[PDB]
């Protein structure tokens, strides 16, 4: 058995699409156990001004009970089972999906659908909900690589809907209204812009069937069926500083626009991250780490950590890289993390890439470690790409990938573009952005 | 007197020139680069 064979050998992805306009697809395996969601293609990029942190304040009670079955009653039976209820909301996608016994597919399918359809949205709920999601906002405050995320898309995509974070705004989640909830799941969680997805022990016709049965409420107007294209977000060259020296340490983020989904290169610039890859303080590699930032962190204790990135959206993204490091190593590290950006453009080897390309490899496996994770991929990959993408295609792609490749299109994003950047904690000695406009060019 | 009298005018008509030119664009060099700091917003935001 071949890495290659093994790929083939693959169960491949069934899809079907119902007359409502949604998706069912699935991955069949020989698990007991299965994941099954709903990904739905919303988030509060959909959000405005009025309604910023509604899909989140949503996210809050879809588990707190349905008409059909009140909250105890609709806890009971989950916990009763055995099975996990769990879901995020994002930017540009959310999900609530379930772990449980293949035996239960069906019965999970209903309580799905039950929750996207039928949420019960209890007013005094949502007055309780509107001081835990409010306590959420203080938490999350104090997480520097969250607050430094938000404010890199703050400014990256200010201006436009990107900038907005997924939680909402104070004001919002202390005046949303119990219609304002109603208005974003009727809006939003609608058949053709949602996809059943599941994985393990399962019959796709049994999931589909179950599905046929509980995710019926077809649309009649053409404007029910049609998905919305949202309007672009433009992105800045530009930066946001938040200084308190009081913090330890601060945290910095970089970036540059990304193509978005669809694009190809996508593969290419994961390869590249591949190269300059990531490291903490624990990792026991040290001083040998194959990153050459990573080994220069080392050597001159530049960064408690540092990581690479390439978020997607529909039509754009943010290419960059994050770093935590004491106010008084910034520079060296920014320098440094920099610089590597130029030598990606100008001179990645061969070699560089063959590793990188190992390293995609397994990571890409990786995040199909589990019913979960694979279902996420499924519900992403129909969500994003409209088809699922195996392994074995994600492999080749990977392997047409080579140095030249990753300079021209490293070239292409990075190369002399003003980019993006957020700076929290004690900033003093990060130079401003003029200097840091200079390390996009020559290496 | 001045044997150097024509040479020397005719070098500061070009140096009028050169100097016009020459001034302009390092003013338009000097606002592009501190129009970072130029247009540069801030704010106070205390604690609770
Ligand atoms: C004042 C008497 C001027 C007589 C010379 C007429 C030419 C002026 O013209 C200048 O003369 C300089 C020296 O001769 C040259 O080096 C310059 O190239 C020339 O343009
Ligand atoms: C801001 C400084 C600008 C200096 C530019 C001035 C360049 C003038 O150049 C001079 O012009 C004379 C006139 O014919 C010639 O005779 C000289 O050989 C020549 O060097």
């Amino acid at each position: 058995a071949t890495y290659a064979q093994t790929l083939q050998n693959i169960p491949e992805t069934n899809v079907t699409t119902l007359d409502n306009g949604l998706r069912v697809a699935s991955e069949e395996s020989s698990q007991p156990t299965c994941t099954v969601g709903v990904w739905i293609g919303a988030g509060s990029r959909y959000e405005n001004e009025k309604n910023n942190g509604a899909g989140y304040f949503v996210e809050h009670l879809a588990f707190k009970g349905t008409k059909k079955r009140p909250c105890a009653a609709f806890e009971k039976e989950v916990e009763s089972m055995g099975a996990h209820f769990n879901g995020y909301t994002s930017r540009e996608q959310t999900a609530f999906y379930i772990k449980a016994l293949s035996k239960d597919m069906p019965k999970v399918v209903e309580l799905l659908a039950d929750v996207v359809q039928n949420c019960a949205l209890e007013e005094s709920q949502i007055e309780k909900e509107r001081g835990v999601i409010l306590q959420e906002l203080k938490e999350m405050d104090n997480d520097m690589t969250n607050v430094t995320f938000d404010y890199l898309h703050a400014t990256a995509f200010q201006g436009t809907a990107l900038a907005r974070t997924v939680e909402g705004t104070t004001e919002n989640i202390k005046h949303l209204t119990r219609a304002d909830l109603a208005s974003y799941i009727d809006t939003h969680f609608k058949a053709p812009r949602m996809v059943l997805a599941a994985a393990g022990g399962i019959s796709h016709k049994e999931l589909v069937d179950a599905a046929r049965q509980h995710f019926s409420g077809v649309s009649f107007t053409y404007k029910e069926d049609a998905v919305p294209i949202l309007p672009r977000c433009r992105f800045t060259g530009s930066e946001i500083r938040a200084r308190d020296d009081a913090l330890p340490v601060a945290h910095v983020a970089l970036a540059v626009e990304g193509p978005g989904w669809a694009d190809p290169d996508n593969v290419v610039l994961h390869v590249a991250n591949a190269i300059i890859g990531r490291y903490d303080r624990t990792f026991g590699g040290g001083k040998h780490l194959s990153s050459r930032l990573a080994a220069l962190a080392v050597e001159h204790k530049l960064c408690h950590s540092f990581q690479t990135f390439n978020t997607s959206y529909s039509d754009t993204g943010l290419f960059g890289f994050h770093f935590v490091a004491d106010p008084l190593s910034i520079d060296d590290m920014m320098f440094c993390a920099q610089g590597e950006w130029m030598r990606l453009c100008t001179s990645t080897t061969e070699s560089e890439v063959k590793r990188a390309k190992n390293h995609l490899r397994s990571a890409m496996v990786a995040q199909l470690d589990g019913t979960t994770p694979v279902c996420e991929t499924i519900g992403s990959h129909l969500l994003n790409y409209g088809r699922r993408i195996s392994l074995e295609e994600w492999d080749s792609r990977i392997s047409a990938v080579d140095a030249r490749m990753v300079r021209d299109v490293c070239s292409k994003y990075i190369y002399d573009k003003c980019p993006a950047l957020a700076a929290v904690g004690p900033i003093e000695q990060l130079l401003d952005y003029n200097r840091i406009r200079s390390g996009m060019y020559w290496i | 007197a001045e044997p150097e009298h024509d040479q020397r005018k005719r070098m500061g008509l070009k140096m009028l020139l050169i100097s016009a030119l020459l001034t302009s664009l390092l003013y338009y060099m000097k606002r592009h680069k501190w129009s970072v700091l130029k247009s540069r917003k801030m704010a106070y935001r205390p604690p609770k």
